[PDB]
């Protein structure tokens, strides 16, 4: 069985799914004086609901087209993880329940978002050789094929991001920065790679801290004091919105201003931090973003949702209740005739599709792996003696083998193929946080890109004419730990301090 | 359900267990041109089999003593992990086979050895609130109670090791080192803590590299190129024997000498690295060790194994075969069965101290004393709801975990055993030195100090420098500074780029 809330449909081939409908779980912890109950999820993520609709749309589009898969229909079974390991583990146990022992089996699973959740899911899914395709996990620890046999993804890993941040710091000449990271499998490897690159490029790092969503008061107070004492203006952060929100709340409360934030893709567009009342602290942030895609007909499908016609979607009722502050009865009562456009929510208040375009690609990747097995000729196949598999009775490892040798064309005329570490490549977009004069609201404006296909030293391109430092200033800030020696003078040494900080002593008589 | 070879005995209460009988799995490739098959395991670990016997001895000592858990018997169900996550998960799926729904339930698991394996097992065991008591996992990531809700251990974590290594470096006046760590969840946090500690004491680090048991040739060659391009003679390693053997082999075949190693506990006494062939390279290593306990009647129990009489044990047959190079039947001579295990030198009855075996002993007694506390309880003065006692006839896992969280008992050595908030113990450390035997020609470990975890900062380390052979022959402290100190008539200067 598994969790009660779900969204499933019958079919010949079933796909799994894991999306973060909620942001986290309740803060209550048991004292083990009675039998423990089921934990509950607290907040509502309107971004996680949009990504699910992309998978549903892709499947329903495949079923309608006879060119892609005639005579075969795809179903689905989608669960919620709440950015938590236990919920994902329960869902995965439900996925492979048939193989432990009537229960339909899961051909493939569209993976989770967090790297910590994805690793835990893959550890269990790899025993049964079920392919798993992730759309957001980008840790480099998941590229080890000696442990994760059947992990694939449609997003690049973070080594290029760390090198790009080092290149950005090298472009605007600074040698006195700080680093902040989340205490999980995502923020630690990236910050280690950045430290390596910065030491390579002769950049001095002052401090280095770790934060978490469940950090107590003392840890946050200690972290804020460390930032307060140091004179390093530039701070680099590798974390997500939920893990960064308490620290940003504490900093905004204490009114610490003037820092220059470099943001990873995880929180460079998060709605938990991109708020008008945080602007006097996080204004003028420079961060990375992915490349947008086109999915015609998506918005209409998004706008045709309803908690009554959606028989196959069990997450719609809570969506309606949260959208209209209502209560459906089987807090005013729900009339059921309201308009989605009336309420402004992150559901349809977007500009580009960047992660929701990866779900589309994952679904078509699995669809094209099944079209290859479907159409083949005897003696021309990837299996033993050139034989073909059976589409009527297809297994998971055959799908994995066909996924490892996939090469197809996107809707918008471009090729997709996966490396032998199950990874992809792509460009980046650098954005800058502005303030909209009409409606006060954070606005992200693109200033440059990072062409990952070029040689070393020719990848970064930044247009300085469209960067507003701290949101208002037009002058490049300063971070060097030491005023430059002017002329006719010599460097000095300060004991116990890095080589980046000196004294500017004058030259001996008779020299120059 | 569960794997084929196992140690199983029935009883009123069943205890789990995971031990690394095999060192690793086969280097195989399965391009999936056919249906995949189960992987195999390669080398035989005699140290792991000794740890397995400690739990059996503790259980059979409990069952024979009327003062501990009378009128009740304890069973077990012990499996093998082969130092891999997949096998441990296969066994754990059998451990929690009834809770997910003919197999008895599990109330306690004696945890694994590796940190990654322990993490993978705990992620699944925390769903059903089944306590897990590890004996060798010392990672700092397992102290987090937000994720690992039912994890306890009888070994201290790795912060004090990094602090002690920094203390040793400061003691001997070195400021130019290099670091190497294994690529897992045990080496990386430890080496990061060491870097954090060393940054404060003004110690500069030249190179940092990561290794793994499955590293290819062109990642070992790069690492050994980086090592020999440096001028630092002091190298700090956070890894285990299996994860360090390829690098050591490559260094030995290149004949690189003059380096000074500071070993962590994982490979301080490993038999894969302490080999006389490697002495001209790994000689003079300084490492850490735990404090050795005492189990009186343990050698007799170890020296009475038999492939036919030990019906309850499924590993005894392979132990006999690997020990005697003999083949049992239901090139390789046939087994008579009357052979003697005292005539073969293996890491089974050839030991000088009991450290991890004592940890297994302590874990089993911790579980037993929690059960005893459940048993001898007076209603109205309990720990549940309005103050109540749990019935020993229908005891569940979470009640055992609750009692383990509030445990305090005195072991056979006359000292209390209490678990801190995050289910950890605090203990001393012993610093050893690698020597060369004058008669046998083997490698001898000699204690040259200790680390005190109770005294104040700056008064913990204690080194007896008179008994340290710096490379097996030297009697002078090595020089490991980047540059020579200036004199009275000169000053310092700055080299661009260098630290
Ligand atoms: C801050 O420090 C950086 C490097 O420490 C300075 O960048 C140097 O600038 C000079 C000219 O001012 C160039 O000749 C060097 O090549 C630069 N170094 C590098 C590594 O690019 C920077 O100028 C300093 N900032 C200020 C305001 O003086
Ligand atoms: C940990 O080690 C310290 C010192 O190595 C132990 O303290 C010693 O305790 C004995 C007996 O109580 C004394 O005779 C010694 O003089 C103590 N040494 C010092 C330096 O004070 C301590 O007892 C050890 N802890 C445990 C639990 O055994
Ligand atoms: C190697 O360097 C260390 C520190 O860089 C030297 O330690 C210094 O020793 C002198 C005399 O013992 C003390 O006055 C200093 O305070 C020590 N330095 C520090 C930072 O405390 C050590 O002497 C050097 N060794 C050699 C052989 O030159
Ligand atoms: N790269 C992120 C996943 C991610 C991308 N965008 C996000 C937005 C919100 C939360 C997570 C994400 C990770 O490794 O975890
Ligand atoms: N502490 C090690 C495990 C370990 C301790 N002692 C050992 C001896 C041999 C092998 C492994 C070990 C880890 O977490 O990974
Ligand atoms: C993929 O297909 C395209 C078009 O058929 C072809 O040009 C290309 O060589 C193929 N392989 C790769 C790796 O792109
Ligand atoms: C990245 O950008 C370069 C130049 O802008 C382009 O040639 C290349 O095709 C892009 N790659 C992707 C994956 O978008
Ligand atoms: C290896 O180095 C040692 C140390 O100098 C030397 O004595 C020996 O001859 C070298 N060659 C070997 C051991 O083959
Ligand atoms: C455990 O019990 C003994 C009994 O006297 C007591 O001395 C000791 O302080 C207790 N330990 C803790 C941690 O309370
Ligand atoms: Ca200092
Ligand atoms: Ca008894
Ligand atoms: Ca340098």
């Amino acid at each position: 069985y598994g969790p009660d809330q779900r969204a499933q449909k019958k079919g010949d081939i079933i796909l799994g799914g894991l999306f973060p409908i909620h942001f986290g779980v309740a803060a209550k912890d048991q004292d083990l004086k009675s039998r423990p109950e089921s934990v509950e999820c607290i907040r509502y993520n309107f971004r996680g609901f949009r990504w699910l609709q992309a998978m549903i749309f892709a499947i329903e589009e495949i079923n309608s087209s006879p060119a892609l898969l005639p005579n075969l229909t795809l179903g689905y079974r989608i669960f919620d993880t709440c950015n938590t390991v236990s919920k994902a583990l329960e869902a995965t146990l439900s996925f492979v329940a048939q193989n432990k022992i009537h229960i339909p089996s899961t051909i493939a699973v569209v993976g989770a978002t967090g790297s910590g959740v994805s690793t835990a899911v893959a550890n269990l899914l790899g025993l049964f050789y079920i392919p798993q395709v992730s759309y957001a996990s980008s840790s480099r620890l998941l590229s080890n094929k000696n442990q994760f046999k059947s992990f694939l993804r449609t997003i690049p890993n973070d080594e290029h991001q760390a090198t790009a941040m080092a290149d950005i710091i090298e472009y605007f000449r600074w040698n006195w920065v700080g680093t902040i990271a989340a205490d999980d499998d995502y923020g630690r490897p990236g910050i280690e790679k950045f430290r390596e690159e910065a030491e390579e490029r002769d950049i001095c790092i002052d401090f280095s801290e770790l934060i978490s969503q469940y950090s107590d008061e003392e840890e946050i107070q200690h972290v804020v004091e460390v930032i307060q004492n140091s004179t390093a203006k530039v701070i680099v952060v590798f974390s997500s919105g939920p893990d960064l929100e308490p620290l940003i709340k504490e900093i905004v409360r204490r009114n610490i201003t003037g820092k220059i934030w470099l943001a990873s893709e995880a929180w460079a567009s998060s709605s938990l931090i991109a708020m008008p009342q945080y602007f006097h602290v996080v204004g003028g942030t420079i961060g990375f973003a992915l490349k947008a895609g086109q999915i015609p007909g998506f918005r209409e499908f998004l706008k045709k949702v309803h908690p009554r016609k959606s028989v196959h979607n069990g997450f719609a009722k809570e969506f309606w209740e949260e959208t209209f502050n209502c209560h459906l009865q089987e807090r005013p009562l729900c009339t059921g005739d309201e308009n989605i456009s009336s309420v402004e929510t992150p559901y349809i208040d977007y500009t580009h599709l960047r992660i929701s375009y990866n779900v589309y690609l994952a679904v078509y990747s699995i669809a094209h792996a099944l079209q290859d097995i479907y159409t083949c000729l005897p003696g021309r196949g990837l299996f033993t003696n050139g034989s073909c598999a059976d589409i009527k009775k297809v297994e998971a490892w055959q799908v994995l083998k066909h996924l490892r040798h996939l090469n197809f064309t996107n809707n918008m005329g471009e090729q997709v193929t996966f490396d032998e570490c199950g990874d992809l490549v792509g460009n980046y977009s650098i954005i800058n946080w502005h303030l909209s004069p009409e409606d006060g609201s954070i606005v992200f404006k693109e200033v440059g890109y990072y062409n990952v296909y070029a040689k070393k030293g020719e990848r970064l391109f930044i247009n300085e004419e469209k960067i507003l430092w701290s949101g208002f200033s037009r002058e490049v800030p300063f971070s060097n730990c030491s005023r430059d020696c002017l002329a006719g003078t010599r460097k000095g040494i300060i004991e116990g301090e890095p080589t980046c900080c000196f004294e500017c002593v004058e030259c001996p008589d008779g020299e120059y | 359900y569960g794997p084929d070879q196992r140690a199983q005995k029935k009883g009123d209460i069943i205890l789990g267990g995971l031990f690394p009988i095999h060192f690793g799995v086969a280097a195989k490739d399965q391009d999936l041109k056919s249906r995949p098959e189960s992987v195999e395991c390669i080398r035989y670990n005699f140290r792991g089999f000794r740890w397995l016997q400690a739990m059996i001895f503790a259980i059979e000592e409990i069952n024979s003593s009327p003062a501990l858990l009378p009128n009740l018997t304890l069973g077990y169900r012990i499996f093998d992990t082969c130092n891999t996550v997949s096998k441990a998960l296969e066994a754990t799926l059998s451990f929690v086979a009834q809770n997910k729904i003919h197999i008895p339930s599990t109330i306690a698991v004696v945890g694994a050895t590796g940190s990654g394996v322990s993490t993978a097992v705990a992620n699944l065991l925390g769903l059903f609130y089944i306590p897990q008591v590890s004996y060798a996992s010392s990672s700092r990531l397992l102290s987090n109670k937000n994720q690992f809700k039912s994890f306890l251990r009888t070994i201290p974590n790795d912060e004090h090791q990094a602090t002690a290594m920094a203390d040793i470096i400061e003691y001997f006046r070195w400021n130019w080192v290099g670091t190497i760590a294994a690529d897992d969840d045990y080496g990386r946090p430890g080496i990061e803590k060491f870097r954090e500690e060393a940054e404060e004491r003004d110690i500069c680090i030249d190179f940092s590299e990561l290794i793994s048991q499955y590293s290819d040739e062109e990642e070992i060659q790069h690492v050994v190129e980086v090592i020999q391009n440096s001028t630092a003679k002091v190298i700090v390693v956070f890894s285990s024997g299996p994860d360090l053997e390829p690098l050591i082999k490559e260094i030995v075949r290149r004949n690189i000498t003059g380096k000074i190693w500071l070993a962590s506990e994982a490979w301080a006494s490993s038999s894969l690295i302490a080999m006389p062939q490697y002495f001209h390279v790994v000689g003079g290593t300084i490492g850490f060790a735990l404090k050795a306990g005492q189990i009186p009647g343990f050698r007799e129990f170890l020296k009475k194994v038999h492939p036919r009489k030990s019906v309850h044990n499924g590993f005894a047959k392979e132990f006999w075969e690997e020990t005697f190079n003999c083949h049992l039947q239901e090139f390789r001579p046939l087994c008579t069965g009357d052979e003697n295990i005292s005539s073969v030198e293996t890491p089974y009855i050839d030991y000088t101290h009991l450290r991890i075996s004592y940890n297994v002993y302590l874990a089993v007694y911790s579980i037993a004393h929690a059960l005893q506390d459940i048993y001898t309880c007076l209603p109205g003065r309990g720990l549940f709801t309005n103050g109540s006692c749990a019935d020993i006839k229908k005891v569940e896992a979470w009640q055992v975990l609750k009692h383990l969280r509030h445990l305090n008992f005195t072991n056979n050595m006359g000292e209390q055993v209490t678990f801190d908030e995050c289910g950890d113990l605090v203990g001393n450390y012993s610093i050893i030195n690698w020597h060369l035997s004058p008669e046998d020609g083997s490698i001898v470990f000699k204690e040259v100090g200790y680390y005190n975890v109770y005294a104040k900062k700056g008064e913990r380390l204690f080194i007896n420098e008179e008994k340290i052979l710096w490379s097996g022959f030297s009697r002078e402290v090595p020089f490991s500074n980047c540059s020579r100190d200036c004199l009275a008539g000169t000053r310092k200067g700055i080299i661009e780029g260098e630290p």
